[PDB]
């Protein structure tokens, strides 16, 4: 879902038209952890991380 | 003084070595054993192509099949190379022998037609497997009567205390199988007697157990597990944690781990010496309710834990011999209950000792004070809840009097209790309240919180500041005589 | 001795309390529920979602008339959903009709306001607010029968209501509806076609009346509809169950012999006060309990006079539940039993704390009793100026927030706001946008002044009057 949010708000808003005082090109830095994350097992919902 | 600071000292060391005792009894190694038993053990995919979990049951046929191969894999241990690899072999000692020989699961079934169903509901509701019942418990084994697998009859193989739980006790009546080698009828033959279907419309509750076997001093831990069938498929699994040991001990890094508890039970019958000599020598009848709100109970604290260490250690260690061969399996049903009530004895003991001990700690002069202040002031304070619960019922009759049939919060009794609990912390609606009746609705409420916050509530700081006056009067006029 | 007086009163509670609870029944508010579920909650159509509760204009009541209305009025038990062989929880209203619904319209006449001259050129119209001397009382629109002609209230057989914003009079252009469905539903299009709510009208009323049947309690429904001289809608409504038959079973003939041994009480007690009124300290009424006892009195003679009331118009119910073919009138039957229901809930609190007087028989609550009593006359002394700064605060902010808040928009509704914010149940959102100077200066010295000092003074009173008490009566002991 972050996909369509970025095309429809994030893209119109940081280049616009004549709007949006940008001061930098924005930046999609992100972290890998190289391991298959697990699926939660179904259950009580869990609060952990 | 000197005597009574010798005593107060002597006792003080000895509540500091009782705890120590019972924070020694809680020692370590056995987090890691339960963490493995409850989230490995009894709790495991049945195999690689499925995600269901091991209390995750939907289907009658699918459970059935998720039983059977979690007790395949979990009646056999690991690999593990390093040995002849004779039958299942085991090399660790995290629920991986958690088979301790033949096993016994058990199968209550459910009663069909506790009632009839209406006269004009034909050939619809014919066959109603009732609830899991024991007024109505009936004997419903296989057609097929071979063995003792095949067989419906009491507890006397159950071996079952009590439940006292979501229904009523627990029922044996059930089939009590038994498990041959884990290579002989416990790898492939689960599965071979599908012709009688256990997750059929006849069946109630699956009990099961499991021990460990993998535990250095004596190997004794056995757990059990209880899952209901749904009536439309499925189980519903219940059980705990039975992770435990024998108590022996080696004199090399445990030789204090219960010596010093008995010489801790020695200043018990130092408590013994002035328990015949304080009630009928001097103060005989006196000193029982309005100073020995904690010296009667003090006696015996320690005593229930004395108890169960000696009913645990001497007299269930001489038939832990274990001796399974595979025609043996003696049951839990003493020593999951035994456990559980040691545990629950120990942890009460501990808090009533930390409880001491903070009355023990208010040997300075405000803790004291606070003490004998709330402790001069009990009868009053309790003579006045009877007042404060009789406005407070009559202001409850009153409210379920008049708005008791148009307002969903003074429906009932208790509803219009909780109610006014509930407006005495800020809670109030007062939006159903005063269009239910436009007079005597505003009434009851405005006059509910003016008498009730004003004059009660400080009807019992005014009894509180009473007393803590006067004592602190008391204590500052013993001064310069 | 005073035992014997202790078992009486203990007698005469007792049989109070078991009076009260089998009066009081059961699923009657599951009743009531149901009842504002089926005709307040539903749709209007399947094309909105304006229920009744949410009405906001003329055109959504004359849609309500023909939807919601009918649409749960005549056999909405149909079990046409997954109901388990037998009638679920849900339905059990079939709610056979005792006969025909009422309705009825007040409103007022063209001129009964005066406009400016100033502006009489652009307005013809005036209708002023709803008034006795104001109202309308001229045939309009096609002048046929009774939906269209004036009838008096002694005709009507009418009564005061006391709606949200005025009191409606029991006159007014009435019609009595039908039995079916189909001619029902003809008779109000009728209505709508031949304009019947115009500018003038002021409100509203629709009556009628159920059994179910099959629990044994009637009960009256009344829907008001109310149009304010401002343009708008408001509804209100008015569900009451009732349980005139009491004759059934075993049971129910016990609270008779209740009531023949209560009617015993009342006149032992009668006879008493009597008898030690005038011998014994003519004019005694300077302590508490003696000015207790003479309101209990009252307050069940008027109970069992309402009840008697109410015991002799059950025959005027009865003679007519074959016949449906007249509205019933159960308007007086319900304001009645609402009326006794109060009195026995006031009553009953009032012998409830009488219950004082007996247990001072130990020292601690013999202690408490005489403190409680000493700090009454400082107490009432105080509370004296704390409702008159109440009063001036409520007067302040009926002033200022009394046009656009909601909770000051009538000076009780000012009072009882304060009241909850003392308890911290206040918005402050609609408070300090309502008036952003004045509005705040209000909330803060309102709360600072009333807790600190008044809280402070009040629990100053009472602890000094305690510490006073307990010091005389330790005196007074070990000193003789
Ligand atoms: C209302 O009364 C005034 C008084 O003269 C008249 O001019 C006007 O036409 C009337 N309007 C209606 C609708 O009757
Ligand atoms: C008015 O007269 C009668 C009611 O008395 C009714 O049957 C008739 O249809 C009405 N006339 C009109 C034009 O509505
Ligand atoms: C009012 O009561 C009288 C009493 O006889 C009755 O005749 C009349 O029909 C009642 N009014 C209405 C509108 O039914
Ligand atoms: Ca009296």
């Amino acid at each position: 879902e972050l996909w369509p949010w970025m095309a429809h708000v994030l893209l119109p808003y940081v280049h616009g038209n004549q709007s949006s005082p940008e001061l930098g090109p924005p930046r999609l830095r992100q972290v890998r952890l190289q391991e298959a994350l697990y699926p939660d097992p179904p259950g009580p919902r869990v609060h952990t991380c | 003084l000197k005597s009574v600071l010798r005593e107060l000292v002597t006792y003080l060391l000895f509540l500091i070595v009782l705890c120590i005792l019972t924070y020694g009894m809680m020692s370590s190694n056995v987090y890691y054993y339960t963490r493995m038993m409850s989230q490995l053990f009894l709790d495991t995919p049945v195999s690689k192509t499925e995600k269901t979990n091991f209390k995750t049951l939907s289907s009658m046929e699918d459970f059935w099949k998720f039983t059977e191969g979690s007790l395949l894999d979990g009646l056999y241990w690991k690999m593990q190379p390093s040995n002849q690899t004779e039958a299942d072999n085991r090399s660790f000692i995290f629920y991986e022998n958690l088979l301790l020989g033949v096993p016994r699961i058990r199968q209550l079934r459910v009663r069909n037609g506790s009632c009839s169903i209406p006269q004009d509901l034909r050939d619809e509701i014919k066959e109603c497997y009732d609830v899991y019942s024991v007024s109505s418990e009936d004997r419903a084994p296989f057609g097929p009567r071979n063995g003792t697998a095949w067989i419906y009859t009491s507890e006397k193989d159950l071996n079952g205390s009590s439940h006292w739980g979501i229904i009523a006790t627990y029922s044996g009546a059930g089939y009590y199988l038994d498990l041959s080698r884990t290579r002989e009828e416990t790898a492939a033959q689960v599965a071979s007697l599908k012709k009688n279907v256990w997750l059929d419309r006849g069946t109630r509750a699956t009990f099961i157990d499991f021990s460990v076997y993998n535990a250095n001093i004596n190997l004794f831990c056995v757990v059990r597990l209880l899952v209901e069938f749904p009536a439309t498929g499925g189980v519903i699994p219940s059980w705990q944690f039975q992770p435990l040991k024998l108590i022996r001990y080696v004199t090399t890094f445990d030789f204090f781990l219960a010596a010093c508890e008995i010489i801790f039970c020695f200043f018990i019958f130092y408590y013994v010496v002035e328990e015949i000599l304080e009630i009928r020598i001097h103060k005989l009848h006196y000193f029982r309710s309005f100073w020995n709100c904690l010296d009667v109970v003090i006696v015996v604290l320690s005593v229930v834990a004395i108890g169960i260490n000696i009913y645990r250690t001497s007299n269930v260690e001489v038939l832990l011999q274990f001796l399974e061969d595979q025609n043996t399996f003696p049951n839990f049903e003493h020593l999951a209950y035994w456990q559980i009530q040691f545990n629950n004895i120990a942890a009460v003991t501990v808090f009533f000792v930390w409880i001491k001990l903070f009355k023990f700690i208010n040997f300075n002069r405000t803790m004291s004070q606070l003490s004998t202040t709330m402790s001069r002031c009990a009868k009053d304070l309790f003579g006045f809840a009877i007042m404060f619960f009789i406005i407070f019922l009559a202001y409850a009759q009153l409210a379920y009097l008049v708005f008791g049939t148009q307002v969903d919060d003074f429906s009932t009794f208790q509803e219009c209790i909780f109610t006014q609990f509930r407006i005495i912390l800020g809670d109030i609606n007062f939006a159903e309240i005063e269009e239910a009746n436009r007079v005597l609705g505003p009434i009851y409420f405005t006059t509910f919180v003016f008498f009730m916050f004003f004059i009660l509530l400080n009807m019992f700081l005014a009894i509180i500041n009473d007393t803590y006056s006067e004592v602190k009067s008391d204590l500052a006029q013993q001064k310069a005589e």
